[PDB]
């Protein structure tokens, strides 16, 4: 149970809602786009599947709330770019979701206090129409492609994730200006204190302490915890007392080559003449055209056909090759 | 520019007249054979016999203390040097009109 | 519709020059309103040309 | 209070919802857009932060239905574009909000009796480019470039519009066939009445009449506002009886001048030539390039680099300046 | 695919001409479906252009 | 930015060579990231050109 030593934490937000940065429990560190099929990998700052007392629960969600992680609901969490996104995946920090083109892209959740937290990044989605048709829904029997998605395998394979300590995590609310004094609540915690003014001005403190004639902002405190794991964050600070120790461990849901099946553009109106050919094309989506000399100059002609559209092409005594999207090349011959 | 726009004078069974005001871009006109309707029905008594005065004028937006293009006209310019000069092994910064 | 559409002496100003062709129009079959017919600020149009 | 004298009134909308004109209550005015941040100034048909009774509650709204005012709940209200619309303050007829990319703007709320009403008005919202580029999310940190917006300071400063007293509402409901005589019920309104019929017919009621032998089609009633403000619309006409006789009450979110957080393009790929310069453009966003030659003519030249780009510019004696984007002006000089 | 693939009298009449080039398909692997290529129709493109 | 910005002789390959111009940034004002100039995936870029 590699979630022994592992845990949840927090970190820093760009756009917390309405253009406002702070430090949200749902922030966004990595968005892999590598799936050709459209699939996003989003890295949260969150866990879900998982609860406080470190138990497996599909229903509820592991968020960071004020120094204590707290319990939320599955069904609160949501993801969109533009519109609502399809949620095809939850374990840990990660979130599987097929979203429609945007901009920007939105992560967020409701917690136990009935409060919404989200977490917004610019990020430019546009998947790769897999084919030459822009269909909606996906086809139980159709055209075999070569494409790309994200397993649903568990086990510990393939990719990993660099996991460090959370030394002691650092926290201002512990601090309070008592007059012309600092006070170190404690709150049944072990608290690790620094203080640029005189006396006492270090230590390891279990009970309240409180430094005479100094301001808050000369001190520094934190809970220590050197018991837990922690993923390699930007958004979280280096352990102070270590160079580069670190862990690793093993991710689910990898990048695997898989098979599409896509549709294909429907034949369109021929009517044949003198040397020539004439088509009516009619497409749904953007449907690409091409076509080709079967002879010694084949002169190749492309363009991408968006609407209803008539075509003249001459057709020599070598032949005339012409390809109508994902269809079959349609092959030519004139005499006499 | 902002455009003030009053509420216009609905005369029920009878005629409005325009005055005639000294306003920049002052516009005014009265439309016969109204007939308006508000929330509990018709606001007129008469069918055809009410009249609307339209008036209007153009006014400087709130904006514009804000907000603002300037129309200068040039004359003459006066020049001025800062200027680096190392005197006796030492760099002496001048600032000095030209 | 041009740069000077309206012009003033200072910003805080109280007489204005206004050159806008605003004419009022007739009101909509029992609807109380003000339409008129007016070419757009020309600052707004010279903030963008 | 100020919301004690002044009240709400009515107007017409041309899209309530599905396409369909009616005369909302949520009825758009003017959509100020002035402010380089992005935030717009909207102007509706009801009042907000206001109660019937004229006093100040910022969790209620006051909209006019069926000749009289009613309350409604602050939560209920919601702005959207294409998607929805962070609210950033709300005083009476004007609303703040920061919008994404849309075509149509719209305003809508929930009242007493569960029901909501929206109106829909076409507007091309798409926040100018402060700076150099065009990006979509705002960053928490980038280039600190000057903008305006309209803040929400609710205090009584600075901006002031005219108030005055409204004109009469026709309402049929409001007379009624007691067997054959017409019974005019004010129901604690001032009511202002005309019958064809004998007698009475004429008047500013406060209590209920009656008008002996006549019909409900040859009278006619409306009611009326004097004891209540009203602000000076040009879509409701003047007080008759009346000349230029006019209040004034000062209006919430004022414009001020802020600084707008913008980013800076990335370093394109350079590599020099004899005479000329070579630069691989790769934007993010739409970012804007600029150039100049450092001499007597400097045949300044602008375009808007949006996809992968090669450019080629000759570089003179004197000198040539290159602008991309936010950046700072790279020099380039010849050599041997 | 062009004004008059379908000709007939009257809105009401019983008799039609057509010629759209209708052509049936082969159905997809064990699917119930009647797949065909046809030539859209020439009033509602002619509607547009 | 170009078709070989990163060269390996297997796909399983140790060794590897790489030219993507890659530079550091200074980080924002009380923030902890490491801001970087990069010319983006000479592969992902010929895949679609």
């Amino acid at each position: 149970n590699v979630y022994k030593a592992t845990r949840p934490y927090l970190a820093h937000c760009p756009d917390c809602g309405e253009g406002h940065s702070c430090h949200s429990p749902v922030a966004l560190e990595r968005i892999r786009n590598e799936a050709t099929d459209g699939t996003l990998k989003i890295q949260v700052s969150l866990q879900i599947g998982i609860k406080t007392d470190d138990s497996h629960d599909w229903t509820k969600l592991r968020y960071m709330d004020n120094h204590m992680p707290a319990d939320a609901e599955r069904a609160g969490l949501f993801v969109r770019t533009s519109a609502p996104c399809t949620i095809t995946g939850t374990m840990g920090h990660f979130i599987l979701a097929r979203c429609p083109k945007g901009e920007t892209l939105t992560v967020g959740f409701t917690d136990s206090r009935k409060i919404s937290h989200s977490c917004t990044h610019p990020f430019h989605h546009d998947p790769p129409v897999i084919g030459r048709e822009k269909f909606h829904s996906r086809p139980q029997h159709g055209k075999e492609l070569p494409c790309s998605t994200y397993v649903q395998s568990t086990a510990a394979t393939t990719e990993e994730i660099e996991v460090h300590m959370p030394p002691d995590t650092p926290d201002r609310t512990l601090m309070s200006q008592q007059s012309g004094n600092v006070k170190i609540t404690v709150n049944g915690q072990t608290v690790r204190y620094k203080c640029n003014c005189g006396g006492s001005n270090e230590g390891l403190t279990t009970t309240d302490k409180v430094i005479n004639n100094c301001k808050v902002d000369q001190c520094h405190a934190a809970v220590t915890n050197h018991k837990k794991w922690q993923y390699n964050s930007p958004l979280v600070p280096r352990n102070a007392e270590l160079g580069d120790r670190k862990g690793k461990i093993h991710i689910p849901f990898p990048l695997a080559n898989v098979t599409c099946r896509v549709p294909k553009a429907r034949n369109p109106t021929v009517t044949y003449g003198k040397n020539q050919v004439i088509m009516l094309l009619y497409p749904d989506h953007p449907t690409l055209l091409s076509y080709r000399n079967m002879g010694e100059e084949p002169n190749y002609q492309e363009e991408w056909v968006m609407h209803k559209k008539e075509v003249v092409l001459t057709v020599p005594t070598e032949g005339l090759e012409v390809t109508w999207g994902n269809n079959e090349p349609y092959k030519y011959w004139p005499q006499l | 520019y902002k455009t003030v726009i009053p509420s216009p004078y609905v005369k029920c069974c009878g005629t409005a007249e325009c005055k005639d005001k000294n306003l920049p871009d002052y516009s005014c006109k009265v439309f016969t054979g109204v007939y308006p309707f508000m929330w509990g029905g018709a606001y007129c008594f008469c069918d055809a016999e009410n009249t609307q005065l339209s008036e209007a004028h153009v006014e400087k937006s709130e904006s514009c203390k804000t907000e603002f293009a300037s129309a200068y006209r040039a004359h003459t310019a006066s020049a001025s040097a800062k200027l680096r000069v190392l005197y006796q092994g030492n760099n002496i910064t001048v600032t000095a009109y030209a | 519709g041009q740069f000077g559409d309206i012009q003033s002496r200072t910003p805080e100003s109280k007489d204005v020059y206004a050159n806008t062709q605003l004419v009022l129009q007739r009101p909509a079959a029992g609807t109380v309103h003000v339409p008129y017919s007016q070419a757009p600020s020309g600052f707004k149009y010279w903030l963008k040309e």
